[PDB]
């Protein structure tokens, strides 16, 4: 396949597992997410020092496309060749019941 | 205060982090060198509104609180402006809980890209201990 450096890689109606393409002068990820098209977004960040690239994002609704986005904060003056945000889109599966 | 490399590397040995979760002390001397070049006074911005404080580059979103960054945690709970002091106590303390939550010293960005798997130990050869 080709690489992806933003993927869901595990989900259900309302949680999302993201996994992303780490860099090395990322101090950490900011992740943003909201519904497509929609008026508000919510960001959360990782610790530093976690090198997992992973993360989970839950709390969402069922059969809704979301704009999930993943940048890595650096500090000023040591960012060198980050490449910044990425973005992808996922519509989550509709609940059992 | 910019402190010298050797009599940093003692200042941390008083304070124990040779050895300290499995990390020798020339790790210690190494991230300080790149973080903030010895410096006590070392600020950086960051992207997010947060900001790196002290020679070890503590940061104010996580560790200490600065009174400016959205949503800082403060697990180090201690003020920013006290990781700026000459004396390195509160940097070290706060180090010794950073490095103990999970991810050893891969929180400093400057030590993983300059000091992890090099010969950390040159940066106290010839120094008192």
């Amino acid at each position: 396949d080709v690489p992806r450096d933003l993927e869901v890689v595990a989900a259900t109606p309302t949680s999302l597992l993201i996994s992303w393409r780490g860099y090395p002068w990322a101090t950490y990820y900011g992740i943003i997410y909201g519904e497509t098209g929609g008026n508000s977004l919510v960001q959360e960040f990782t610790m530093p020092g976690d090198l997992s690239h992973r993360a989970t994002i839950s709390g969402l609704k069922p059969g809704v496309d979301y704009t999930i986005t993943v940048y890595a904060v650096t500090r000023v003056g040591r960012t060198f060749d980050t490449p910044g945000p990425i973005s992808i889109n996922y519509r989550t599966g509709h609940h059992h019941h | 205060k910019v402190f010298g490399r050797c009599e940093l590397a003692a200042a941390m040995k008083r304070h124990g982090l040779d050895n300290y979760r499995g990390y020798s002390l020339g790790n210690w001397v190494c991230a300080a060198k790149f973080e903030s070049n010895f410096n006590t006074q070392a600020t950086n911005r960051n992207t997010d509104g947060s900001t790196d404080y002290g020679i070890l580059q503590i940061n104010s979103r996580w560790w200490c609180n600065d009174g400016r960054t959205p949503g800082s945690r403060n697990l180090c709970n201690i003020p920013c402006s006290a990781l700026l002091s000459s004396d390195i106590t509160a940097s070290v303390n706060c180090a010794k809980k950073i490095v103990s939550d999970g991810n050893g010293m891969n929180a400093w960005v400057a030590w993983r890209n300059r000091c992890k798997g090099t010969d950390v130990q040159a940066w106290i050869r010839g120094c008192r201990l």
